[PDB]
């Protein structure tokens, strides 16, 4: 689905 | 950091703000005195305009600022949407003086283990709530090592995380990393030893479903010292 970089 | 505490100032001189023309992007860690470990994808940048800080509590304050000679992505990084092997290494254009308020924090042995159940923490200068804005000072929370296999449950990471990968959560519902905490260090065990540098989580910061995620240190001990030069 989706990582979101931090 | 949403729902974390204020740090000691400098009690963590390990810290490394990266930052473009003035403003966080991520955080780091000093290795060496000419070297900062952060995360990879804080790259996708013009270097021109990049600096790394050290010393900091205060975001806006001075510190002591560093321009970058190279950055050296691993060899095997992958960006979103498979976030692999998410690291850099950042060479300053100038060699860091130990002193109180600023020393690199040493390597782990390439056989440490973060093991489900690890007490770490982990400092930031990230959001303090989702849409909002960076921290003012230096900020840290306390962070828990996940069973990978649990977090790579369906409804959690869906089978994403790799066993190079620290699934992490916070002893709260509303306690996490958000945007700017980034390429910081994970120090685990009463020795406060380094352990990862933080990656990704979830666009939501405190979603449950998507617990934070660190890169392991240990597995890219022997690529750090080859980049480095110091065996």
């Amino acid at each position: 689905s989706g990582k979101v970089p931090l | 950091i949403i729902g974390g505490r204020e740090v000691i100032p400098h009690s963590r001189p390990y810290m490394a703000s990266l930052q473009r023309n003035g403003s966080h992007l991520c955080g780091g860690v000093l290795v060496h005195p000419k070297w900062v470990l952060t995360a990879a994808h804080c790259l996708a940048q013009r270097m021109a305009q990049l600096r790394l800080v050290l010393g900091l509590h205060t975001l806006d304050s001075p510190g002591l600022t560093f321009h970058i000679k190279a950055a050296i992505q691993h060899p095997r990084y992958k960006p979103v949407p498979a976030l692999e092997n998410d690291l850099a290494l950042l060479q300053l254009d100038g060699k860091v003086k130990p002193s109180r308020t600023i020393r690199p924090l040493a390597l782990p042995s390439k056989r440490q283990v973060v093991a489900a159940g690890t007490r770490c923490s982990m400092a930031g200068w990230g959001l303090t709530h989702q849409g909002g804005r960076l921290s003012r000072v230096l900020r840290e929370l306390d962070l828990q090592v996940l069973d990978t296999r649990m977090c790579n449950n369906s409804r959690f990471w869906n089978g994403s995380l790799s066993p190079s990968m620290v699934c992490l959560a916070a002893d709260s519902k509303d306690q996490a990393p958000c945007k700017g905490d980034s390429g910081g260090p994970l120090v685990c065990g009463k020795g406060r030893v380094l352990a990862g540098v933080l990656s990704f989580s979830s666009r939501v910061c405190t979603d449950i479903f998507k617990p934070p995620v660190a890169t392991a240190v240990a597995p890219y001990v022997s690529w750090i010292r080859k980049v480095t030069g110091r065996s």
